[PDB]
């Protein structure tokens, strides 16, 4: 599987999102899960990033996320109790 | 989109129609039901506190007019014309609407936040709480002290410009004086031109009080409110001095 | 005395504030009225019987309404009442000996050393004896208040109104407001109204409590009645739960 | 008792140091050029919306100098005169007076207003640990604003001011239009009866609007200082005015 | 962040607001500021920020020197806090989004189109997803207070303060900013500073509190341990009790 992964910062943010962008272009076979646990914590840049990733092409087409820092899933609960807890 | 403008239109002149009802209700000579005493207390701060600003400006006025007329009958050969033109210009034109603007103007902002602070504060509803009808405490005085202090500094500005129009004209300049006082004399007098600089001020005096007051205690109590009440006076009161002073020159003089 | 106030309607900036509310002031109890800010609370005390007209509805003092009888009668019996509204107010121009004796004034026709009397006697109520000459913008917001009070009470009125004297404070305040509140309504014989946010406070205070919101009553009775009727309203108003009929902002997608 | 003119002396002359000191860091050093494009927003609230308040001013000081100047001149000149003292006098002393003023007033107690109360909502103050300067991104745009927006509406002031000194004038008191114009051209020379009433008119952009922000930008955060701010901006533009104007017309024109 | 505050001394003008004020801001827990009106509450905050110059005090940010901080390490330090304002500071002239994204400007060179997303993400967080496009000013009370909110944690920051959220009047908004802090703080790992009136709402939240009054420190523990040592200044302040240290003018002839 190709996922993105390492630390996202402000400062890389841009390339980060865009190497997302490029597998998305690539991603003519799906559910892929993407592993996140090789992940820096405590960015929600991140969260926005995977967002925009969901936005583009999983929304609809089916792809999902696994070994979710337990963090990212604080930050989600605050209020997105909806969201799909589920692998 | 459009009818935007329609609303504010619409709004603007009913407001109008307070005003005038307003001034209705507070010109009936009631107030005698108490002392006068606020009335001259309430004189100090419409009145005696601007005599600074009104003074220096008649100074400036002045020495500007000298100093303009100056270089203008120099091509004419004809200085006598000092006196009759200062003495013209100060009575007829600058007097009533240069100390109307910078009356209210000062007067005018200072008297619109302070009504306006007894609404926003509760004070005025106290007072009818109590039984006092706060038109007879507290806009009364206020209207009244306007009414006499504009004129009375009319004819201060109007002093102070002709002397500082004759210390450069005369007196730095060369000009023999006796034709000073005699141009003066020839043709403006005491008992017409005068008198006439005099009514136009009694006219801005209650166009400007009147709009003060109003703005001040008119209002429905928004926060924002004293702010824009305050720059609000200063544009209407500064739009109908100058109309009305157009129409009445034009019959006073014409 | 006792004051209803029936069916009342009031339409400001073409909304309505307050829609069929009935009202039952108990004489010589204080009555409270409680509830979410921004709803009216400032303006139905007004309505009372104040210079706010009524669309619908009457107000009755002694069982009489107030409206249109008579003139003479109702210039003295202004002098029933005394307020402090919001913040409380003091008139800046006037030394706080001139603030307290104000009132008297209206009503009454007194030598110098009368009037100098009753204020006297009417500052040392509230604590602010010997503080006559000052003028009350050099007063802490303490005093402030509390020379308010004393106006309020110059002129030996029966009904005394609070208009939001707990809202915002300190403590040590709120300790000394309430015994006031507790020394008067004794000491003069008073039927006293709280209006007031600070639910805490109103609830050991009032003897019969209302909550009103939404221009109607939504509950009534004595603050151990009030907790017996859970109306989700009402349960989540007096408790400060987050949870119950309030709004948020969302949906996923 | 005395001592108290005394020390409200000291401190007002002490705060015209601190104003030239915000005066001389917002000059001085405005390097973010990117948020710079946003001044033409913020001269809408400056310039677009004080034009009814010019234009209609313009209007009734023509029609006024054209009548006073008419029943003077019938003795005088009136076919050669209306022309060249219509344009001078609104070139030389009232396009860059009249305007100023209404402008101070206008222009300058809103935007006193609005500063005063970025400060005292603290809002202003916020930025700071945001790590925006707010001198870069909320005064900047309103100083520039005032210094392009007042020139621009003084030549506007004197173009309605020709037209009403001529509507008037000449077109309803029988003078010719030939020597109305004529004479104007005669008479007024752009170098520099055109020119001086620009240079004046950017001095006192400068001038006006500076104190404007400076006081808008108090120190005390209390709701009565608003108030207080928006009449004093008032007061002291104006002097100020009428004290350069007199010295700059005295060279321009001596 | 460990933010160490010593020997601090502040004048305005000549006033002196504090004298040698000792306080541990301790990583990861809630601690508060409590303390009779107008005493400095808010001054200290500020100082504690570094927006005003203390008078030979000594401030430290994670042991560091605020005082010796290059330009380039301040800028970077202001990313890490947000605070929230007694009226809310929000901007009337943007909307929403832009009072929300406004912040991230200052230290990032973001697409518009993460900008995007980070504000939606963050007006979720407090319920206001909703709101989006709408000018401030035309908010709800409750409402207004959430956006400023999320200005404040907009950059993930280390530390929160909040100058007066207990002062709001409304039971329904106390309810919801109590748990919007308890959320919060867990969902960030934030510290965070309450500086607040009205005592039954911080004494259950802080985990440490200073009791603040005159320019010294009167007390500091755990809500137990203040009780505990509750010097009468401190017990009648908690206690909201009348007859502590108070005075009024008081003398009779
Ligand atoms: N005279 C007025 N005319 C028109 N609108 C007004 C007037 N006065 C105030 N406003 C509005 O009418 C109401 C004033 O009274 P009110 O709702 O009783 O305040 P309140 O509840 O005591 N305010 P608050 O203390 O903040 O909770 C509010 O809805 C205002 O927006
Ligand atoms: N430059 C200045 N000159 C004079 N006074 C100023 C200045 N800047 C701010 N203020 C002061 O700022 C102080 C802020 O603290 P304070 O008065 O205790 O308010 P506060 O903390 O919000 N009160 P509270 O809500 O009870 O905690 C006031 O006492 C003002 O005098």
């Amino acid at each position: 599987e190709l996922v993105v992964s390492g630390k996202i910062d402000f400062e890389n943010a841009e390339q980060q999102y865009q190497a997302g962008l490029a597998i998305i272009k690539k991603q003519t076979s799906f559910p892929l899960i993407v592993d996140l646990k090789q992940l820096e914590h405590g960015n929600t840049l991140a969260l926005a990033v995977l967002v925009q990733w969901l936005r583009q092409t999983p929304q609809k087409s089916g792809l999902h996320f696994k070994n979710v820092p337990e963090k990212m899933l604080k930050i989600i609960q605050a209020c997105h109790l909806q969201e799909d807890l589920h692998l | 989109t459009i009818a935007w403008l329609g609303r504010l239109v619409i709004e603007r002149i009913r407001g109008i129609g307070v005003a005038a009802l307003m001034l209705l209700q507070i010109i009936f000579s009631l107030p005698s039901a108490g002392g006068f005493g606020r009335f001259v207390y309430q004189m100090h701060r419409v009145g005696v506190m601007s005599l600074l600003i009104i003074t220096v400006s008649g100074l400036f006025i002045g020495l500007v007019l000298g100093l303009q007329g100056y270089s203008i009958l120099v091509n004419v050969g004809s200085e006598s014309m000092l006196g009759t033109m200062v003495s013209l210009t100060l009575l007829r034109e600058l007097a009533p609407v240069v100390a109307a603007l910078l009356f209210a103007g000062r007067a005018g902002s200072a008297l619109t936040a302070e009504i306006g602070s007894m609404k926003q504060s509760e004070q005025l509803a106290s007072m009818e709480m109590i039984g006092v009808d706060p038109l007879k405490q507290i806009v009364s005085p206020r209207l009244w002290a306007g009414i006499v202090s504009l004129p009375m500094l009319t004819v201060i500005f109007a002093a102070i410009g002709i002397v500082g129009g004759k210390l450069v004209g005369v007196d730095f300049l060369g000009v023999d004086e006796g034709s000073f006082w005699s141009g003066m004399q020839n043709n403006v007098q005491f008992g017409h031109d005068v008198v006439n600089g005099i009514i136009k001020s009694i006219v801005f005096a209650l166009l400007c009080t009147w709009i003060a007051v109003f703005q001040g205690y008119a209002c429905d109590p928004t926060p924002e409110g004293i702010a824009t009440a305050m720059t609000r006076t200063v544009v209407y009161s500064s739009l109908c001095v100058l109309g009305f002073d157009f129409v009445l020159t034009a019959v006073m003089f014409g | 005395s006792l004051i209803e106030v029936k069916n009342l309607s009031f339409n400001r900036g073409e909304r309505v504030i307050y829609d069929n509310i009935s009202l039952n002031i108990r004489r010589g109890q204080i009555t409270a009225i409680m509830g979410p800010s921004g709803t009216g609370k400032t303006t139905l005390l007004r309505l009372i019987g104040g210079q706010l007209v009524p669309d619908q509805g009457e107000v009755l003092l002694d069982g009489k309404d107030i409206a249109q009888m008579s003139r003479q009668e109702l210039f003295a019996a202004r002098a029933r009442m005394g307020m402090l509204f919001q913040s409380g107010a003091l008139f800046t121009d006037m030394s706080v000996y001139e603030n307290v004796a104000f009132p008297i004034r209206a009503h009454t026709k007194l030598s110098e050393n009368l009037i100098a009397e009753l204020v006297a006697l009417k500052l040392e109520s509230v604590g602010l004896r010997g503080t006559e000459q000052l003028m009350p913008t050099e007063l802490s917001g303490g005093m402030n208040r509390r020379v308010a009070l004393a106006r309020a009470i110059a002129l030996d009125p029966d009904l005394i109104m609070y208009d939001e004297p707990f809202a915002g404070q300190d403590p040590i305040v709120k300790g000394v407001l309430t015994r006031l509140i507790r020394s008067l309504r004794e000491a003069l014989d008073l039927t006293t109204i709280i209006v007031s946010h600070d639910v805490p406070e109103t609830l050991s205070i009032a003897d019969y409590i209302y909550v009103v919101a939404e221009g109607k009553i939504q509950g009534e009775g004595t603050p151990e009645e009030l907790q017996a009727y859970a109306s989700p309203f009402v349960k989540q108003f007096l408790t400060g739960s987050a949870e119950g009929p309030v709004e948020y902002q969302f949906s996923h997608q």
